[PDB]
RNA sequence: UAGCGGGCGUGGAUCCCUGGAUGUCCGAAUGGGGGAACCCGGCCGGCGGGAACGCCGGUCACCGCGCUUUUUGCGCGGGGGGAACCUGGGGAACUGAAACAUCUCAGUACCCAGAGGAGAGGAAAGAGAAAUCGACUCCCUGAGUAGCGGCGAGCGAAAGGGGACCAGCCUAAACCGUCCGGCUUGUCCGGGCGGGGUCGUGGGGCCCUCGGCAACCGAAUCCCCAGCCUAGCCGAAGCUGUUGGGAAGCAGCGCCAGAGAGGGUGAAAGCCCCGUAGGCGAAAGGUGGGGGGAUAGGUGAGGGUACCCGAGUACCCCGUGGUUCGUGGAGCCAUGGGGGAAUCUGGGCGGACCACCGCCUAAGGCUAAGUACUCCGGGUGACCGAUAGCGCACCAGUACCGUGAGGGAAAGGUGAAAAGAACCCCGGGAGGGGAGUGAAAUAGAGCCUGAAACCGUGGGCUUACAAGCAGUCACGGCCCCGCAAGGGGUUGUGGCGUGCCUAUUGAAGCAUGAGCCGGCGACUCACGGUCGUGGGCGAGCUUAAGCCGUUGAGGCGGAGGCGUAGGGAAACCGAG
């Protein structure tokens, strides 16, 4: 009755303007010790997921 | 209680069906079973004797008791249905036409 | 609302809405009632929305 | 509830409503005992000759409170039950986390105590950002937001806004009078009673100046009334024919309607009966602020003084609970342990802490309404119709089962009317056959309709040299319906032929399930999503609780929600 955001997804994923689902790149926060600049440029970004994106959305929808 | 219905022990007429335009006064009327008796439905109970004695206790054509919506009471004319009117004591049923 | 208007509508293009006035058959009572719907065209013939 | 056998009623019974009377014994059970419904007493009085015995009437439990001169007593109260609802004291686990321990289920089940027609809560030591709101409770919304969380599963507020309802009060303390007790005579020590006082524009006490108040408020307390409740009463309009076992059907003409709701009457009735619409009614009891009256209460302004303003309390620390808050930066509310103030230049709070700015007055209590429930009464169903519906339509919490707690069925139908089959016949009876009743007895009494399995009697076809999932195709014979070209039943021979379901790579399978028949039996609903679809409206769309209206009628209600701007963790910026 009245379902519940899952906070869990809210937390850390962003849904966008147009439907698409975004989130930060993994393994950047202590993988690293002298993995190449280029990598945690590009570990910096974030990106859209695809099919569980459209998981990811079922999660919300109030939000 | 309520169980009032139409006329008593007097003169009515059996608008029933078997004995349907038959007259006679009412001999019998029972408010429990909503019945009355007058002098039709007769009924041939070929059986032995009544009470446990006496010797024959005839197959005597007992009128049986109509339903009380079956007999309609009746006054100087024909049967006529009932209109409680007061005078200035008391009260007094009415027919639709004349009195009582 | 739409529907309201649309059935005062059909009943109206059918010819069968009558707006009325002169209740000279006021005070209940049919009889009454039934003169006025007499000199009125309701014969009684069709079932009658009276508002 | 009929039968035998007797009575009553218009000097108005039965019956219904109100009040009263009597009410053995057990049961809170209350004189005492006790294995509830039984046994045994004290005291006062009565009866029988009545001392011994017995009966009868009255009285005698316990606890709390107030008196009582203490004693002994007197008075008021308590005790137990209640379907669910309510508050409080205690308080699980399965389960979820796809294991599990934090967490979840859940402060749920249940145990206990207590309250009442409700209970709880309730007049800010509040909320929290507006220098704003102004008791409490309940609905909508805010909001699945804020936040909590092995940041897992999952849990999940408040302010504010829209509504229902609407109410506010009493004390403690200073201070004055009185009574009792006390000492070391003081506006003194304690205690009881009365006056005084009651709050955040801080109030009150005590002093000085002014009404030395008529007035104005006014009950939640009383009293009267309306009204409603517990029986009731009046209430319109139809006759002829006709078929029928039976009219209410059919046919002709007619009427009533503030009544054409419904039930009954042998079938289908506005006008036959009870009713319906609309009206009327209480000696008696209950209810009764809706209206009216009364009382209890209650209220002004400066100036002065620093008398009072609820203590093992605030406050801090330790251990915990509550909250959205799981130790988190963790306040706030509550409190088991320890330390332990002040009386308004006093204290608590606005999320560690400090300053500033504000809010509020703790440590005493009471308060109606809006809200919850349904043992009980009424009304209504796109609710069941006897394997359904309450377990129980019926003599059911029964029979029966269990030591017990406890479990717990089945069982409705003659007919309009009993008219329930006299009498005769066979029979010990049962049961039949005549007769008789009825529209019908194939309605005959566990009796409406009476399906299937299952059992049997009669008849047609068929079968004792034949190997079978039982059938199917063909032909042929016998029998039967249309004299007739056809079709039905049956089966002799010939061709062909590995049941049904389930589960499986694979089943006739020696894998699963089914004796057979009948009935019961399984993808639902609520809320929230997502897509499609049928419509309304359109840069807009839509209301929620509720209110008004109805009594199967709808309308009002924009609080709020979604959309018109995105990006960013954010500050912020913006078609970027
Ligand atoms: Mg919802
Ligand atoms: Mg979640
Ligand atoms: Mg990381
Ligand atoms: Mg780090
Ligand atoms: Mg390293
Ligand atoms: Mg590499
Ligand atoms: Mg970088
Ligand atoms: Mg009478
Ligand atoms: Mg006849
Ligand atoms: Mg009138
Ligand atoms: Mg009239
Ligand atoms: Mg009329
Ligand atoms: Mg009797
Ligand atoms: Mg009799
Ligand atoms: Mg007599
Ligand atoms: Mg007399
Ligand atoms: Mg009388
Ligand atoms: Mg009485
Ligand atoms: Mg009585
Ligand atoms: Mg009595
Ligand atoms: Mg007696
Ligand atoms: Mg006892
Ligand atoms: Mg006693
Ligand atoms: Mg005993
Ligand atoms: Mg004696
Ligand atoms: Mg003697
Ligand atoms: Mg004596
Ligand atoms: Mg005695
Ligand atoms: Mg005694
Ligand atoms: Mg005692
Ligand atoms: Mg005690
Ligand atoms: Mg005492
Ligand atoms: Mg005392
Ligand atoms: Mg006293
Ligand atoms: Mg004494
Ligand atoms: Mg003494
Ligand atoms: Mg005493
Ligand atoms: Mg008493
Ligand atoms: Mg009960
Ligand atoms: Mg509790
Ligand atoms: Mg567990
Ligand atoms: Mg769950
Ligand atoms: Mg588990
Ligand atoms: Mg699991
Ligand atoms: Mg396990
Ligand atoms: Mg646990
Ligand atoms: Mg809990
Ligand atoms: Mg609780
Ligand atoms: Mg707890
Ligand atoms: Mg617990
Ligand atoms: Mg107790
Ligand atoms: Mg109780
Ligand atoms: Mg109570
Ligand atoms: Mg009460
Ligand atoms: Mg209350
Ligand atoms: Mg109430
Ligand atoms: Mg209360
Ligand atoms: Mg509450
Ligand atoms: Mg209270
Ligand atoms: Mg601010
Ligand atoms: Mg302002
Ligand atoms: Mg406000
Ligand atoms: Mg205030
Ligand atoms: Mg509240
Ligand atoms: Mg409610
Ligand atoms: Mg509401
Ligand atoms: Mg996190
Ligand atoms: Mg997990
Ligand atoms: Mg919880
Ligand atoms: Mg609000
Ligand atoms: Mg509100
Ligand atoms: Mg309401
Ligand atoms: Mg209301
Ligand atoms: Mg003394
Ligand atoms: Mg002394
Ligand atoms: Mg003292
Ligand atoms: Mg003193
Ligand atoms: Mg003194
Ligand atoms: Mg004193
Ligand atoms: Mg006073
Ligand atoms: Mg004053
Ligand atoms: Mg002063
Ligand atoms: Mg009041
Ligand atoms: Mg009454
Ligand atoms: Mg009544
Ligand atoms: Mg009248
Ligand atoms: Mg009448
Ligand atoms: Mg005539
Ligand atoms: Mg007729
Ligand atoms: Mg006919
Ligand atoms: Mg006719
Ligand atoms: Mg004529
Ligand atoms: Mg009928
Ligand atoms: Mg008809
Ligand atoms: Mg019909
Ligand atoms: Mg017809
Ligand atoms: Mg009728
Ligand atoms: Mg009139
Ligand atoms: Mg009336
Ligand atoms: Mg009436
Ligand atoms: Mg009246
Ligand atoms: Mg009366
Ligand atoms: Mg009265
Ligand atoms: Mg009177
Ligand atoms: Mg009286
Ligand atoms: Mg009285
Ligand atoms: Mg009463
Ligand atoms: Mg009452
Ligand atoms: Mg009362
Ligand atoms: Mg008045
Ligand atoms: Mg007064
Ligand atoms: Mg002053
Ligand atoms: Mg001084
Ligand atoms: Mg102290
Ligand atoms: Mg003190
Ligand atoms: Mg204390
Ligand atoms: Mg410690
Ligand atoms: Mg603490
Ligand atoms: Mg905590
Ligand atoms: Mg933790
Ligand atoms: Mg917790
Ligand atoms: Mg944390
Ligand atoms: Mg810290
Ligand atoms: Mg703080
Ligand atoms: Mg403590
Ligand atoms: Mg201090
Ligand atoms: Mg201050
Ligand atoms: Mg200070
Ligand atoms: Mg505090
Ligand atoms: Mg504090
Ligand atoms: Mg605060
Ligand atoms: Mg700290
Ligand atoms: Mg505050
Ligand atoms: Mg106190
Ligand atoms: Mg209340
Ligand atoms: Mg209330
Ligand atoms: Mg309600
Ligand atoms: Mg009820
Ligand atoms: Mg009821
Ligand atoms: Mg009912
Ligand atoms: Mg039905
Ligand atoms: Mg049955
Ligand atoms: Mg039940
Ligand atoms: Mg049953
Ligand atoms: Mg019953
Ligand atoms: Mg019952
Ligand atoms: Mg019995
Ligand atoms: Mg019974
Ligand atoms: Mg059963
Ligand atoms: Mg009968
Ligand atoms: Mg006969
Ligand atoms: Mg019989
Ligand atoms: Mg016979
Ligand atoms: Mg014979
Ligand atoms: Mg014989
Ligand atoms: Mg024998
Ligand atoms: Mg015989
Ligand atoms: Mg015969
Ligand atoms: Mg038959
Ligand atoms: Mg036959
Ligand atoms: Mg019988
Ligand atoms: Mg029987
Ligand atoms: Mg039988
Ligand atoms: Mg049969
Ligand atoms: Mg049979
Ligand atoms: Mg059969
Ligand atoms: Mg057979
Ligand atoms: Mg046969
Ligand atoms: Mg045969
Ligand atoms: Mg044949
Ligand atoms: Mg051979
Ligand atoms: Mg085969
Ligand atoms: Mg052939
Ligand atoms: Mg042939
Ligand atoms: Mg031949
Ligand atoms: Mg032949
Ligand atoms: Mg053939
Ligand atoms: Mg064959
Ligand atoms: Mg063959
Ligand atoms: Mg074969
Ligand atoms: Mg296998
Ligand atoms: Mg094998
Ligand atoms: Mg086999
Ligand atoms: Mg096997
Ligand atoms: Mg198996
Ligand atoms: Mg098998
Ligand atoms: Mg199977
Ligand atoms: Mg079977
Ligand atoms: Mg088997
Ligand atoms: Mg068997
Ligand atoms: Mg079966
Ligand atoms: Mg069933
Ligand atoms: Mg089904
Ligand atoms: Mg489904
Ligand atoms: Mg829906
Ligand atoms: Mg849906
Ligand atoms: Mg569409
Ligand atoms: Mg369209
Ligand atoms: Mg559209
Ligand atoms: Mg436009
Ligand atoms: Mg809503
Ligand atoms: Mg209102
Ligand atoms: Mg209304
Ligand atoms: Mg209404
Ligand atoms: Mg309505
Ligand atoms: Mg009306
Ligand atoms: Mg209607
Ligand atoms: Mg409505
Ligand atoms: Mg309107
Ligand atoms: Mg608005
Ligand atoms: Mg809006
Ligand atoms: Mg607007
Ligand atoms: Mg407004
Ligand atoms: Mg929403
Ligand atoms: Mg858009
Ligand atoms: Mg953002
Ligand atoms: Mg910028
Ligand atoms: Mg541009």
């Amino acid at each position: 009755p009245k379902m519940k955001t899952h906070k869990g997804a809210k937390k850390r994923v962003k849904i966008t303007a147009s439907g698409k689902v975004v989130a930060m790149k993994t393994g950047k926060r202590h993988l690293n010790w002298q993995k190449s600049g280029k990598e945690i440029r590009q570990k910096g970004r974030k990106f859209v997921l695809a099919k569980p994106e459209a998981e990811r959305i079922k999660l919300l929808l109030p939000y | 209680r309520v169980k009032m219905h139409v006329k008593k022990g007097d003169t009515v007429l059996v608008a029933s069906g078997k004995y349907k335009g038959r007259v006679g006064k009412v001999k019998e009327v029972l408010p429990k079973k909503y019945a009355v008796i007058v002098e039709g439905v007769n009924i041939v109970k070929k059986a032995v004797r009544v009470s446990p004695k006496y010797p024959q206790g005839g197959f005597i054509e007992k009128e049986a008791p109509l339903h009380a919506s079956k007999v309609r009471p009746i006054c100087p004319a024909c049967g006529k249905p009932t209109r409680v009117r007061k005078k200035f004591l008391e009260n007094g049923k009415k027919i639709r036409v004349c009195a009582k | 609302k739409k529907g309201l208007a649309m059935a005062v509508a059909d009943r109206a293009r059918e010819g069968k809405l009558l707006l009325v006035e002169a209740f000279a058959g006021v005070n209940g009572k049919t009889k009454e009632f039934l003169a006025w719907a007499k000199e009125a065209g309701l014969d009684g013939s069709e079932s009658v929305l009276l508002v």
